[PDB]
């Protein structure tokens, strides 16, 4: 039934038909030397490291990329095999420059480790040395090209993952230039990919480009943000402070990439930091103090102002733990206005039943799916990650794509429907080519987009699609079960606080100004210091304030997503806890202590001082935010569509469009993102 | 010889002399080291490290350096499985975060596959 | 004062959940109809224990279980709650 | 070669000169900052541009196993020097 | 070494001055790096 | 293969085979492993009951004298329920070989403390008690050797870090000397030389 | 499942033990802080003793306490010799701060100590 005996030295072991040689062999512990062949891309076969004597045979043959016969024996521990390698690796160090010490690949090349530990001593090859100068493919990425050992895999990463195909091979022979032939800087999405794909030290980072060498720097987990997916962030940290990240794998979720925002977002993490407890000054003028007077005066205006005037906007890239703490001390005073930064509607329960506001299917389960339309949104500008899983997909299996809105640079052939919400009307009714593709598939998904669902037409929308998928569901008998309906969003901290229970968008303060307010993270004008009476007290808290601390009155340094050992969840519901690794400069204190801290000041209590009691209120908030790296779905889909008809409202005709267009509009619109300069480096390398 | 022996559990922390500031304070993670994502080669995994979570690092004010009151934070303990892993975190005190395994997903690929005809998988450049 | 906010913590495998689900499959639309101005929060993970909790009143977080009770107990225990 | 702050005293070759707040001018008191005079910048434009007949042309450093080992380095870019990442001195073409 | 004194770099000091402890001119230790995380400097205009 | 690589001799690990196998036939109450390496010195892997038979054996029987004693280590390997390994390292003055005995242990139960049939182990098995922990009942004196007195933790156990708890300093405050929690002035740091690429293919172990 | 304990059968032989260990500590203080040229009242020294004794009193498994015993019985030798000097005897007690209470607060403003 389906299985393949080989003999690995002797070690029988079982073989799926179709597969390589080289799978088997690592199922068997054997990693065999490999250089072109990698997982996340196809088999090429043009490094030619993988030779094996596999037996009754003269000629030694590739592993990568070999067929499987039933009953093998292979020799890896031969003479020849290791002649071979021998062979292979003095061809390989003949035309590569003595660049070792300048090479930015010191501690993790590939070269010296499989040189040293498969290769010869003794060189060859006297003269000769040809060199190619090197090009300038894009600011964010430095490259030399004569470390390039044209092993042909960026190029397969390029048309295969990327789509772009603007590197390829030119010439023959010896002389094999692989770049960009007309002098074009190479700027697209996952560019900053690129320096991880690249075995040998020819594609480095440009900003990182020569301030460490990666024995120093010690690995460190840690969970990413700015997206709502959340790649497994592994920060090489130096000094007590920082060199650089790189992207660690969860098989599921964001396999081997990373975001180009997240990949060159520490600069900004580092540049502009709020450092101290900051308080305005008799002249009308801002300075800094001490914790004691400072949250002396936080206490007694909280104590000497009460009623439903007591707000917290919690936007940017906060905890939940911080948002635990601050419900707590909120509740505890007299009641409540949190609100978010963005608006999401609660009509037909969008608040409460786990279904509708988060993503509902399996990101790694939408490779199973058969049949998904987009409404609007632009997903290379908005998560490129789940846009490079859809294109796995499109790749891989068969699906039809259709987007619904703008006509943006999705580089994967997407079948476009228009842009109108009466065009949801008609799929809906539906006469269509394509509704019948809906209502007679069999895995249909529909992906919300988060960007249309902030305009003014958020329930009614929500509501029409949410009855795309009652409609659906109920016939093409699917499956059971599994859904058609998933949304997305941009911001991590939003997701948490609708976990949380909060009430999404300020309306609530747009209705109630009030005598006092805490801004945790507040990006941009959300609200002014207009439409509030004009003794507003903000307590803005946060790290590099750029609009909102010219708008201060009591400002509080607060940490970084890299400065404390937090919960954040993705998308999808799963919790996955951040760790330790940089202490904040200046005194910049821990979130849920500062709030702990200020309840102590206050003429009140809270019952928690530890990071554990902390997890423990945040068990009995919601029991699936400590069971971290653990996913489970959501239901009720049916429930949620009759709830969906309680305030039956209007669809406009005007043309809905995304604010997420181009480069420039997905790299500055983040805080950390819009703090730094390299970003501005690249913006004013893609504007000329 | 054939003495008293009891089925029950095990107390070392009163006996390994690390102050309780130290136990109850500090947490330990369990997890199996990523691979470095640059290279790709898993040898790197295979193990079980026990780490402890990072705190504060300051600036020494003479040479810009990193000092840190904290002796427990270079400590790595290489295992070899979940359970002795748990099984020793729990018998020497403190708690502990357990990150599961999570080996690289097997495929299908095929070169013939990257030359389809009429399927989309297509190579395009070569 | 009156209440807030009622919570439900539900999962896939109880008999007692199977009664919860069989309340909110059938009897959630009169709730929230009478009633808009209570946010009735819904809880699935994995496997918990199928509670139903109400916050209200300066900070208090009222606690009975729904283990292995009948629908319509468990609308009882509900309107003893409101 | 060195500029003057406002703080009064002898910048370096990175730029890590003082601020008036600070405790760490006050503890140079009493004995001098000494620092290189002989900076590393000002020495590439006094090595001049050497303009080599050849192509894709050679870089060892001014002794066999003495300095820096062997880099090959093109001359391609027409109007762009090619800088050996070791030297730091310039070469060029001449057809 | 009045054979061959010489050698042909033009850097050496000229005074090779002996060991010039206990002295108001010798070493002090600072540390040769840049500002941290460039704290965050505030918009100093005035509001209301 | 001849020249700067050491040649063997199979005859001293033929030896060493018949009579590591003569020693495993005539005791078989505690042997569980007898082992030889590739450059012939014997290794003995026993019970923690039959170390007062074992060793009373091997001082005598005219067939294996070993009246040398040497090291004593209890090599501190976790991912087992059995960590410490008490190492007796045995020569003989007849025969000219070397012989470790092997024995396993665990935190808290004693082996049966050796210095009743070997009087330099007194010393060996206070400082393995100092340092680990490993109790020896039916011993004259334990006592903290190559520690100091008011210092505590056992130290050369992988749960102890490099650097210690404690750290001495003078003030004149209470006019004397007094421990403190460390302050380090630099960090120790750890460079992630554990590279892959597996350089011995004979030594790989089956995985899962 | 077969373990071999040290000393014990059931914790009133520990018991036992314990508190002959602590009538020879009693008769221990004394003599030593005289020996020492000490400057501790012998009420706080027996006080720091017996808090001692009661910090470890949450331990029920008979092997621990039987090592505990064996512990305190190899430190009371070394402090009834001359082994130990002032320096060790004063590293029991601590008169220099080491101040660090358990509030929130205080480790909320000399902060990351959580
Ligand atoms: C200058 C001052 C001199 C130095 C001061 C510090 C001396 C340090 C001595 C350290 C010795 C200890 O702390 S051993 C403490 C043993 N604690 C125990 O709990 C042992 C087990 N026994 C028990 O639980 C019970 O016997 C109780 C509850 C302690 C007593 O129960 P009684 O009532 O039935
Ligand atoms: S640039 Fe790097 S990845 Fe691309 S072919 Fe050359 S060596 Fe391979
Ligand atoms: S990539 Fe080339 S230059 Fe860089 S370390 Fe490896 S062999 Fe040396
Ligand atoms: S790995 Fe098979 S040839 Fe490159
Ligand atoms: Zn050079």
């Amino acid at each position: 039934s389906n299985l393949i005996e080989v003999f690995v030295d002797g070690q029988s072991v079982m073989v799926e038909p179709g597969t390589t040689v080289l799978q088997a062999c690592e199922k068997v512990g054997m990693q065999i030397p490999r250089f072109c062949y990698h997982e996340r891309l196809s088999v090429a076969g043009n490094c030619r490291m993988c030779l094996v004597e596999i037996e009754k045979a003269p000629k030694v043959v590739a592993a990568c990329a070999m067929p499987v016969m039933k009953g093998w024996n292979i020799l890896t521990n031969s003479e020849k095999t290791k002649k071979a390698r021998e062979g292979v690796m003095e061809f390989l160090l003949a035309n590569h420059p003595l660049d070792c010490p300048i090479c930015d690949q010191g501690g993790e090349c590939d070269l010296q480790d499989q040189s040293m530990m498969f290769g010869s001593d003794r060189s060859r090859f006297l003269e000769g040395k040809r060199a190619v100068e090197d090009k300038n493919i894009g600011p964010l990425v430095k490259t030399i090209m004569t470390r390039c050992i044209q092993c042909t895999r960026c190029i397969r990463f390029a048309s295969e993952i990327a789509g772009v195909d603007d590197l390829g091979t030119t010439g023959r022979g010896n002389d094999m230039q692989v770049g960009t032939y007309i002098e074009k800087m190479f700027m697209s999405e996952l560019s900053g990919n690129i320096i991880d794909i690249c075995p040998v030290g020819a594609l480095t980072s440009k900003p990182y480009a020569f301030t460490a060498r990666p024995w120093e720097t010690r690995k460190t987990e840690s969970i990413d943000v700015m997206d709502a997916v959340g790649s497994n962030i592994v920060v090489s940290t130096r000094t007590g402070e920082v060199m650089r990240i790189l992207p660690r794998m969860h098989e599921d979720i964001n396999e081997e990439w990373i975001s180009d925002k997240t990949r060159f977002a520490y600069d900004g993490l580092k540049r502009q930091r709020l450092t101290e407890p900051m308080v305005r000054n008799e002249k009308g003028l801002l300075t800094h103090t001490t914790w004691e007077d400072a949250l002396s005066r936080v206490a007694g205006m909280l104590q000497s102002c009460q009623g439903n005037d007591v707000a917290a906007i919690a936007g940017g890239l906060v905890d939940a733990e911080a948002l635990i703490a601050l419900k707590d001390l909120l509740n505890r005073v007299d009641s409540d206005t949190l609100c978010t930064e963005e608006v999401f509607p609660t009509a037909g329960a969008g608040t409460d039943l786990r279904s509708n506001y988060l993503l509902n299917t399996t990101i790694a389960g939408v490779e199973e799916a058969d049949v998904v339309l987009l409404v609007g949104t632009n997903p290379r500008f908005e998560a490129p990650l789940f846009n490079a899983r859809i294109r796995k997909s499109w790749l891989h299996n068969d699906l039809k794509v259709a987007l619904i809105g703008s006509p943006v640079d999705l580089t994967y052939r997407y079948d476009h429907l228009g842009d109108s919400p009466k065009i949801l009307q008609d799929i809906a009714s539906g006469s269509h080519p394509f509704s019948q593709v809906l209502q007679e598939a069999k895995k249909p998904m529909v992906v919300l987009g988060s960007s249309a669902l902030q305009r003014n037409d958020g329930a009614a929308i929500l509501a029409a699609v949410s009855n795309i998928a009652q409609k659906i569901r109920t016939s093409s008998g699917v499956t059971g079960d599994w859904k058609v309906m998933n949304i997305l969003h941009r911001i991590a901290s939003q997701v948490a606080a609708l976990d949380l229970g909060y009430k999404p968008g300020v309306e609530a303060i747009r209705k109630n100004p009030p005598k006092m307010l805490f801004l945790l993270g507040a990006d941009g004008g959300c609200v002014t210091r207009q439409d509030l009476p004009k003794d507003c007290f903000i307590v803005y808290q946060g790290h590099h304030g750029d609009v909102g601390a010219p708008i201060a009155d009591v400002i509080l340094p607060g940490a970084a997503y890299t400065e404390k050992s937090a919960t954040y969840v993705n998308t999808e519901g799963r919790a996955q806890q951040t760790k330790v690794a940089v202490m904040p400069p200046g005194l910049a204190r821990e979130d849920w202590k500062i709030i702990r801290a200020l309840s102590e000041i206050a003429g009140m209590t809270l019952p928690y001082d530890t990071l554990d009691q902390v997890r423990n209120r945040l068990e009995e908030v919601s029991p699936n935010l400590v069971r971290y790296d653990d996913v489970e779905g959501a239901n009720y889909f049916q429930q949620a569509s009759e709830l969906s008809k309680l305030v039956n409202q209007q669809l406009l005709a005007d043309p809905l469009v995304p604010p997420q267009l181009t480069i420039k509009d997905f790299y500055m619109t983040d805080s950390i993102s819009r703090a730094s300069q390299t970003m501005a480096k690249c913006v004013k390398a893609v504007t000329e | 010889t054939q003495l008293i022996t009891v089925d029950e559990k095990l107390d070392i922390t009163t006996l390994t002399g690390v102050p309780e500031e130290h136990i109850k304070t500090r947490k330990a993670r369990i997890f199996v080291p990523a691979r470095n994502n640059m290279q790709s080669g898993v040898n790197n995994t295979k193990k079980w490290k026990m780490e402890f979570d990072t705190r504060e690092r300051w600036e020494n004010p003479l040479m810009g350096w990193a000092s840190t009151a904290d002796p427990l934070s270079n400590l790595v303990l290489t295992f070899s499985t979940k359970e002795d892993a748990i099984a020793f975190a729990e018998k020497n005190g403190w708690s502990y975060d357990v990150e599961e395994r999570k080996v690289p997903k097997p495929k299908s690929k095929s070169y013939g596959a990257n030359f389809s005809w009429n399927k989309r998988t297509r190579v395009s450049t070569k | 004062l009156g209440l807030r906010e009622i919570r439900i913590h539900l999962c896939q495998r109880s008999p007692g959940s199977q009664g919860v689900r069989d309340f909110i499959e059938k009897r959630y639309v009169e709730l929230k109809k009478a009633n808009p101005d209570l946010p009735i929060l819904i809880r699935e993970c994995s496997d918990v224990q199928p509670k139903l909790w109400a916050r209200y009143a300066f900070g208090q977080e009222k606690n009975v279980s729904l283990n292995n009770f009948s629908a319509d107990q468990v609308t009882r225990a509900l309107e003893n709650v409101l | 070669g060195v500029r003057t702050s406002p703080t009064g005293e002898k910048v370096t070759h990175t730029g890590q000169v003082y601020d008036d707040e600070d405790y760490r001018r006050v503890r140079f008191v009493g004995r001098q900052k000494e620092v290189n005079e002989n900076f590393a910048i000002d020495l590439i434009a006094e090595q001049p541009v050497s303009q080599v007949g050849s192509r894709v042309i050679s870089c060892d450093g001014g002794g066999g196993a003495l300095g820096h080992p062997r880099v090959y380095i093109n001359l391609d870019k027409e109007t762009k020097t090619g800088t050996c990442g070791y030297c730091g001195l310039q070469f060029r073409q001449q057809h | 070494p009045t054979v061959k004194p010489p050698t042909a770099r033009k850097f050496i000091w000229t005074n090779h001055k002996f060991n010039l402890s206990g002295t108001p001119q010798q070493y002090v230790p600072y540390s040769t790096t840049r500002k941290k995380i460039q704290e965050w400097v505030p918009p100093s205009t005035p509001y209301k | 293969t001849r020249p700067t690589v050491r040649p063997r001799n199979d005859v001293a690990h033929k030896q060493l085979s018949a009579f590591g196998e003569y020693v495993a036939e005539i005791l078989p109450k505690y042997v569980q492993q007898v082992q030889v390496s590739c450059f012939s010195e014997l290794e003995i892997c026993i019970h923690p009951d039959g170390v007062i038979p074992v060793l009373t054996f091997l001082r005598d029987h005219s067939n294996a004298q070993f009246k040398s004693l040497a090291d004593l280590t209890a090599v501190d390997i976790p991912t087992r329920q059995n960590r410490f390994e008490i190492v007796y390292n045995l020569l003989s003055l007849r025969f000219n070989s070397r012989i470790r005995v092997k024995t396993y242990t665990d935190e808290l139960t004693p082996v049966e403390s050796s210095v009743s049939v070997y009087k330099a182990a007194n010393w060996y098995e206070r400082e393995i008690w100092d340092m680990f922990g490993v109790f020896f009942a039916n011993h004259p004196d334990l006592r903290r050797i190559l520690t100091d007195y008011g210092f505590e933790g056992h130290p050369f156990r992988k749960d102890f870090p490099l650097s210690g708890y404690v750290e001495l300093r003078y003030d004149d405050e209470v006019k004397r000397v007094v421990a403190e929690p460390v302050e380090l002035a630099q960090e120790f740091r750890k460079f992630d030389l554990n590279s892959p690429w597996e350089a011995f293919p004979a030594y790989r172990q089956p995985p899962e | 499942t077969s373990v071999k304990p040290i000393f014990s059968r059931d914790m009133n032989e520990a018991k036992r033990r314990v508190r002959e260990l602590y009538r020879a500590w009693y008769r221990e203080v004394p003599n030593t802080v005289h020996l020492f040229q000490l400057d501790i009242s012998v009420k706080q020294g027996r006080d720091k003793v017996r808090e001692m004794f009661k910090k470890n009193a949450h331990v029920t498994d008979p092997r621990v306490v039987d090592l505990l015993v064996i512990k305190g019985k190899m430190e009371l030798e070394e402090t009834i010799n001359v082994w130990k000097q002032r320096t060790h005897v004063m590293r029991f007690f601590h008169e220099t701060e080491a101040p660090r209470p358990k509030d929130f607060l205080s480790k909320f403003y000399v902060g990351h100590d959580p």
